[PDB]
């Protein structure tokens, strides 16, 4: 499970990364 | 005023809340003071509405409960999460206008309700919260297929290709500098996560890393611009588009040729340019031997458009450019009578080769030329109509006064009248 | 909206008639529509008049009979081009002034209907085209020579040198920046063209090669300018004076003494214009050795605008500037008395050198001065009559408070009135 | 016969130039 | 006219006779006229007052008994100069507002009425007129601790340890330019003064010596800058303020955090400030293990304080900066909703090591911080009510349309009134 | 008595001269 | 209109009279008209008025007169070139107030009446044209001496000496930009012309070689200047003041003050004004140990208006700064309050030393500073009353808006009015 | 004769130059 929960932690961040790169130009 | 206070609050959960109730406190066009300490957060509000006071306190209570070590207060965090995800995922329907982006409202309150990670839900919950301020319904779709993705990645049963594949999808997203790109990766990668087929998330990772590869060489050959490297890397890029086409997942051939074309807009009359447009013409030649009618008409389309940008840099003029599915407007002011016969000349010059459908009209001191293919008789002729209004109401408008912003205003809500008439 | 459509259309067609027709509604003030295919051409007007709409009619059915293979539609083609190009040249005619550009106009239909050559028609057309444009009768007169010795050299059965000629005339023409001297070689190419006599071509050959030959040693001059090769380009462009003096070619001396002109112009207070001053009276020594008039004075004429030139760029300011047959102008304003005195000084001084007849008017802060030569006693009365008109019409002009742009167009009036009161 | 139709053409031709040139400068 | 005529005067009593004269006649708004001789002196004002005529009289008269070798005159002397101390003394403590201020005054009158000497007695007088003309409660403290200082240390029978501190001291000042470094050495050196305690003059000297190497790395640091060199001394200042915390000397403690902070503040993003903020944390801590209760928290405040402006730099917006006793204050203006987000990130990520009590409040498009720390929880309390209070004073001002500079203004008004309600 | 005079007079007019820069700044 | 005509003309007569005849067109404020040929002359002028028809009348008569190689001409010539002399000798009478000047005018055509040569009369007349048109009679005492000296110097009897004299004097006139000197040179110049004595000569012609080192060694240092050749030249022109003052010549020696005093204001805070300052303090010691009494004083003016000067400039200052004879004054301008005591002190600083009698006085934001010396006491007091009313005028004339050109115009009306109260 | 009749025509036209000089500079 472990590298499974570090990816899924780095999904999470890069979207909210991303969800903030999207909204920043706004 | 209105009060709030947080006891034993742990600093992650502290860095959570106040995000939270500033945006509503912006959002209700409220004042607010925090204050934070080692274990405790106290809050206030001008005369807080008790509809946001109350929606509040549920954030606040599901703070407290996701924090707590007790399973039975992670459970009702849980139900408060998706509660709040709930209302605000509803509070998204009415607001968005297309239904794709509907569907995929729908979809992501459905993923987030079956999953088990709080953590998932947080960040679903803060692409809602984009969503609801966004004024993009395009930037709403890029939010809502990142969050989707994320989800339907992130379950409790995913395989580590799909957590690579959204990884690498996600990467390319970050990095990308054009929205439609990102589009064309995300919806790849969200059908891979929807899905279950291994050939599916082969096929789809395959085709993210040769995007991938396409985004890099880009990089490669932007930023060592003026040299035989990137004379080299334009050759690449032209070969990993036909590579493309060859296989067949023409949607990243797609990526190629707006890459190509970025790059040719951005170094007029160079060596670059002119080994860029070459090129164009082979990706459309191989993509008519491939029978692939959208992405062989956008090869034609960005063809032509170079051409018209190239005339109009010569003339040294004004001009306006807008684009579509399967045709494209270039709108030219000021043009000296001289440079009306030069440029009408041009455009024969240009389409005796490339073999398009094209109408070019002339009122005032405006020239508004219009380009289509693939489209039936019918279909054209009311394109055409579309030309001629869309010079009367150019013209028109600048005989009423309309200032260069305005017009500049006006082509979109011309282009957004050739959606409505459609 | 008037709508026309065209079918079977060739490509090089297609672009003769949209220019065509463009122009025919640029001249109606309407706006337009056109769009292509390989093969068709659809064409759409605002509220097209009945008149235009038959020219428009005409010209696109004389073009579909003039791509037709079958020799009685291009036999119908080259009537309705004669028919199209005698209207036209009929409609120059009340615009025209001038009696030698009138005589031109209907010697240049007189070749045409001779014409055996549908691209002989369409030069002969695409020349009254642009004179009708035209704001400038001089303009007109280099399109119609233009016209005339491309339908004189063009003639079947013609001789390959009046075509040598021609070509070696327009090519310099095509390089050329000097519009008199683009006058001065067409119309002696002109005079070849209509003669038969191989001595007038012969002579006319030798004369534009050398027209040429100085032209190709002005470019020289002044790219090389600050060096001993613009020097010794100086020195071929007065030995070339001299040859153009012995052979009694005046117009080709009349070439050489403003190529030198220029230069001098151009390049003030240097060695190089030093030796173009020292030059042009060699110039006139020469000319005057030789007895033809207009070139013997006009070398004096020139050096006195130089030598004001000069003592005007000593003081610092502004001038008018024009010209005339037999006398030169030059008007200064604002000069201080000091040097009033010193500019009368220093005209005294060259008059005392060059011998030249001239004369000097002082008005308000306004020096007005006019030089003749070769004009007899009365004409030197009137023309001092003349410079003291343009004196008051000048300071009457300031006492409106003109600026010099409506002085330099006031003396373009003024040299009317000299050439129409007389 | 051929030399001459092209140097005609070549004529047509920079006459047509000449008559651009000309027409653009007033 | 007023007039007044002075004879046998020396050209250091003219000197000294024309300077006071001219300030007393700008304070009394007229207009004069001085005349000079070897040995003569005459004066003339507009209407002079009769009182400010009888200043002017006995001026003179105490420049001539003081000139005069007779030891009657000079004593007569002494008791004019006694006199017009005496008289100026008592409007400064009417004039004045601080009550240290008002000690220091009575106090100089008191060392001036012991002294033998005009020369101080001079001095003492250009004091207290600097000080009646002087803006600022805090330079006539700086005034009046410079007089003091001269006096304590001038009296007859001092040893000659008082004289070098005095002389170390005012050359410190001379040598300086902050303010309140220079308060702290002369404080010190005043108390030094007044005390006869060897140790104490010992101690004193040490620590101006400590403050004056201080001061020389802050110069070979400031102007050596960028450099390895620069980046040693950091270190060592560093390791002095730690020398100043294990000697327990704690004025010259809180210098030698300012002096870091300044040079942080002047060089944002460098090295050497990366340097310092770890100094000051290395300090802090030192600090905080040695009980220097107020230094410790001079040491976390400015910590904070660089933390904000260099966040306020990577924002790069406008911003109001402040301080204040025992707590900091900070203000942002026009900030961007992602960046409130984000600062609303960093003070609390500062927070979460630096361990401050600390508040932000939101109002329009203005943030307000504050930060303390130390204080009792009602003092907390107050200075949350102050905060909050700010934020609405400073949204009134930016309702009233205020420009920062009266912004600038209103947080003095809003400090002495945080004072006053205290 | 002499180099205390001395130090006095350099005391003195180094107040003067700080009475001078401290008021120069208003 | 009115018309002139001239036959049989010589180009040098023709030039002649064209330049009287504009000046007096443009005297009458007239419109004209001027025509030339090898031989003859003609002339038009608008609404000419008789008296100046007759002036033209005998202008005219006078040039042929002059050029006819008849000695009976050539007789009438020189009556009628003497009447116009005369008369316009008469003409400039009351145009002055120097009686100095009127009998310069009146000697002047005294010598022109006695004279042999129509090219002296012709040029005596162009000087008596140019004082009537000259604005200050400083510069009409130029005029005339240079026309007496020519006069003087040409005469038929001369000895060769004094046309070697008056040649090195005028080239001194035409390099210098000095007029306090041009008079010097001259005034000596006619002294020397009108002698019988031929030790005036000597002495005369011996001086202007030193007013030549001078001039010479000003033009190597300043040209030079910052070199160790100017800073040597500095001693120098130093070494010529003193063999002026050992050769007990105060004339000479105000020039050789003057160009130091250039060089210093030309060059502030250098070390050739350094050397400058030293060397005027030498020259000023030297003057007043030979009793040089004038040039002494100005030696004493020169350095003190140097101070000042520069004590302005250290302070970044404006000032006005006029001369007198035997006294000088300056005017300073918005000096700050601190700056008004300090260039108080800086003018007792000065004082200290140089021993001049200074008064200096105090309005608004002005200061006026006025110096004398060898004055007795009475002029002294005089002087007193004069720069209070300068200071009175000067701060009424501010409190009343009178901006710098205003001023500065009020400082030149002040100098008369301190020569008009004599 | 020679030399001053030359060096009374200097004179002159130096005096006629320094005449307009002096004219000029006013």
């Amino acid at each position: 499970e472990e590298r499974k929960k570090e990816l899924a932690k780095e999904v999470i961040e890069t979207a909210k990364k991303l969800i903030e790169k999207l909204a920043k130009e706004e | 005023t209105v009060t709030f206070d947080i006891t034993n609050i742990d600093w992650e959960t502290a860095e959570w809340i106040m995000k939270h109730v500033y945006l509503i406190a912006k959002k209700e066009g409220t004042d607010v003071t925090f204050s934070f300490k080692e274990g405790e957060l106290q809050i206030t509000v001008k005369n807080l509405h008790e509809e946001a006071k109350r929606e509040i306190e549920k954030w606040i209570r599901a703070a407290q409960l996701a924090q707590d070590p007790d399973a039975e207060s992670k459970a009702e965090a849980r139900k408060i999460l998706n509660e709040l995800i709930t209302e605000k995922a509803e509070e998204l329907r009415e607001k968005t206008k297309d239904e794709e982006v509907r569907e995929l409202a729908r979809e992501a309150a459905r993923l987030a309700l079956e999953s088990d990670d709080i953590e998932v839900q947080r960040v679903v919950l803060k692409a809602l919260l984009a969503a609801l301020k966004s004024k993009d319904e395009e930037v709403i779709r890029l939010l809502l297929l990142a969050a989707v993705l994320a989800a339907a990645a992130a379950r409790s049963g995913s395989p580590e290709e799909k957590l690579e594949i959204a990884k690498k999808a996600l990467e390319l997203a970050m990095k990308s500098k054009d929205e439609e790109v990102i589009r064309l990766a995300l919806l790849a990668a969200v059908l891979a996560a929807r899905s279950d087929d291994e050939e599916v998330l082969k096929k789809v990772k395959e085709a993210l890393e040769k995007m991938e590869r396409i985004m890099d060489l880009e990089d490669v050959a932007r930023e060592k611009s003026g040299s035989a490297e990137a004379s080299q890397a334009v050759k690449e890029i032209a070969d990993i588009a036909e590579e493309a086409l060859r296989e067949g997942l023409c949607e990243v051939a797609r990526v190629a040729l707006k890459r190509l074309f970025k790059l040719a807009k951005d170094y007029p009359g160079s060596d670059v340019a002119s080994l860029a447009k070459k090129a164009l013409e082979k990706i459309a030649e191989t993509a008519l031997r491939n029978g692939c009618k959208e992405t062989a008409e956008l090869a034609k389309l960005l063809l032509f458009l170079l051409l018209i940008i190239e005339v109009v840099l010569k003339m040294g003029v004004r001009m306006l450019t807008h684009r579509g599915g399967n045709a494209v407007i270039v709108v030219i002011e000021g043009l000296h009578p001289s440079q009306i016969v030069q440029l009408m000349q041009d455009v024969i010059k240009a389409a005796k080769k490339l073999g398009v459908t094209v109408t070019i009209t002339v009122s005032g001191d405006i020239v508004v030329i219009m380009v289509v293919v693939g489209a039936s008789d019918e279909e054209q002729e009311e394109a055409r109509r579309l030309v001629q209004e869309i010079a009367r109401a150019l013209q028109e408008a600048k005989r009423k006064g309309a200032n260069e912003e305005q017009l500049e205003q006006l082509l979109r809500e011309l282009l957004e009248r050739a959606e409505r008439e459609g």
